[PDB]
């Protein structure tokens, strides 16, 4: 969300290679597995109760690919989050209640699970090129707070 | 916080790491640096290169205090006592700074054993850097 | 961390807040969900109007466990084991509102203790609020 | 940053009677006692070692009031922070290293200072309004970072 026109080119090149269902599926779930307040958010979706629960149910896993879907449309969009992102900005806000500090819990978390699907093709440089993109979504979602 | 299952993932955990210990105490100081840049403001006398010996010797006494720490999880506060007052008073380690270090090395181990870090030794861990960071910043407040 | 010369300031401090504790803790309650209406979610179940005898109820209820914890400072994860389970387990209270509420108290104790909120009472009480706040917190991670 | 027209008239009226030397000399130094990893940024004030050094320093007075007279700025011109900051906003990103966090423990120790020095007149409704200025004036000067 201030990139170079090379780690811009970096960064959607590793977007063209991400399954947003495996990946957003296990982001959300591990976000719900290690950071277990986060859960209160999620009581519709039923059995939450442990890990193997957690990974497993299905709600997990299709709200994962929806969030992770909308996090590519920011990716594809890097000259342009706060306005992207301001309507998600409010449903947050307003009618989720959700602290902004857990957008960057969740971005931290995906940065986590593309290093364990990319392996050493998420080198230390590109990690420091997606630590950018998860703030800058992180603070257009938290725009509405402020 | 660490019961003992947590403790029990944690030296599973660590054994699998292994002999990598120092060098993943490297790579994920590299991260942290590349980045969280205003990290790298308390290393003045290191280069701090790609493959800079000092951050690869760095990364080995880091790797070394976490084995140390990982034979002491009932009692962390002995362990790290003389680690606590090196960052708090003679370092001066602004706290959120642990957390960054932390999300880097959690980076690191999910890079290298993909099939070892599942969900559940994941929180474990990250319990477990909380622990230790607690501990490095408990001498301030 | 509570180092003895922090016990004997929040002990002090507590003794100057005597009776009011209940008192204060509605305040505090009471700037924590206007100044930071997210926290308002915990409590759909209360009257949140200003003068509510819910908020003051429970305002009382904070302020007899905050007197309890400062009568156990060597001992908080047992005084407040019951508490750490309610929170953690029962209300999944997100870790950043014990924040929240322990920045409100200070503003409280600010308001009505001006001469006796110094800088080293002032430094002490967010040790403690830390303290507090990290034991029930605890259950999580 | 987003008020009524009377919450912010309230904040302004409150504004009138603010010293700014008295409480920002009390605001740094309570900073640099309550938070000590802060004291690494002001190494050239000298005598930083204990509650009473600091309160007295003759250099924690002098910045907390020159941090305090810029805050008073961002109160007169809240419909534009993110421009009345952008410069201190490179400062301290570039050449001063603070991390953005400091700024929200800063603003919330400014608060706990308004409170003691104006007890019950800092109801909790104008509490509520001072909130959202030291959040506006954290997230203009956390703006260059991001
Ligand atoms: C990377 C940051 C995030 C992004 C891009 C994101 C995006 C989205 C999107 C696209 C939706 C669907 C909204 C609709 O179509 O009505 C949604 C809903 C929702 N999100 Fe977020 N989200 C993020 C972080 C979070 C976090 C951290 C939490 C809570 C811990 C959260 C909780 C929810 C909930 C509870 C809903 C409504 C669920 C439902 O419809 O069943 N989100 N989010
Ligand atoms: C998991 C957390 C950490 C552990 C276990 C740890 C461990 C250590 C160890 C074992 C030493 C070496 C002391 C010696 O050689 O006597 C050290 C030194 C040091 N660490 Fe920490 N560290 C941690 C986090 C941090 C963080 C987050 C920072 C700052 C961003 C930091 C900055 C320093 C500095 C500046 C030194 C002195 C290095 C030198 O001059 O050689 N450390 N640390
Ligand atoms: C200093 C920190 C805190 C202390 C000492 C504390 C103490 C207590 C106590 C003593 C109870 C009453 C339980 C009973 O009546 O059995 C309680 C209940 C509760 N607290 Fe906490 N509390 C703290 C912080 C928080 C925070 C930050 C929140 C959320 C923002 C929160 C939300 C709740 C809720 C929702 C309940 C149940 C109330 C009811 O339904 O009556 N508390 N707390
Ligand atoms: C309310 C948030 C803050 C505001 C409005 C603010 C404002 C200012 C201003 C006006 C200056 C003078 C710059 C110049 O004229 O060159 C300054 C300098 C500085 N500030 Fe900030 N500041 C804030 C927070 C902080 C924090 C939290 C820290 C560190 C913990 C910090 C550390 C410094 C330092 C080290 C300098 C340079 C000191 C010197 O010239 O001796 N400031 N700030």
């Amino acid at each position: 969300v201030q990139l170079s026109g090379e780690e811009k080119a970096a960064v959607l090149a590793l977007w063209d290679k991400v399954n947003e269902e495996e990946v957003g599926g296990e982001a959300l779930g591990r976000l719900l597995v290690v950071y277990p307040w986060t859960q209160r958010f999620f009581d519709s979706f039923g059995d939450l109760s442990n890990p193997g629960a957690v990974m497993g149910n299905p709600k997990v896993k299709a709200h994962g690919k929806k969030v992770l879907h909308s996090f590519g449309e920011g990716v594809h969009h890097l000259d342009n989050l706060k306005g992207t992102f301001a309507a998600l900005s409010e449903l947050h806000c307003d009618k989720l209640h959700v602290d902004p500090e857990n957008f960057r819990l969740l971005g931290n978390v995906l940065v986590v699970v593309l290093a364990r699907h990319f392996g050493k093709d998420f080198t230390p440089e590109l990690q420091a090129s997606y630590q950018k993109v998860v703030a800058g979504v992180a603070n257009a979602l938290a725009h509405k707070y402020h | 916080v660490l019961s003992a299952a947590d403790k029990t993932n944690v030296k599973a955990a660590w054994s699998k790491v292994g002999g990598h210990a120092g060098e993943f105490g490297a790579e994920a100081l590299e991260r942290m640096f590349l980045g969280f840049p205003t990290t790298k403001t308390y290393f003045p006398h290191f280069d701090l290169s790609h493959g800079s010996a000092q951050v690869k010797a760095h990364g080995k006494k880091v790797g070394d205090a976490l084995t140390l720490a990982v034979g002491h999880l009932d009692d962390l506060p002995g362990a790290l006592s003389d680690l606590s007052n090196l960052h708090a008073h003679k370092l001066r380690v602004d706290p959120v700074n642990f957390k960054l270090l932390s999300h880097c090395l959690l980076s690191t181990l999910a890079v290298h054993l993909p099939n070892d870090f599942t969900p559940a030794v994941h929180a474990s861990l990250d319990k477990f850097l909380s622990s230790v960071s607690t501990v490095l910043t408990s001498k301030y407040r």
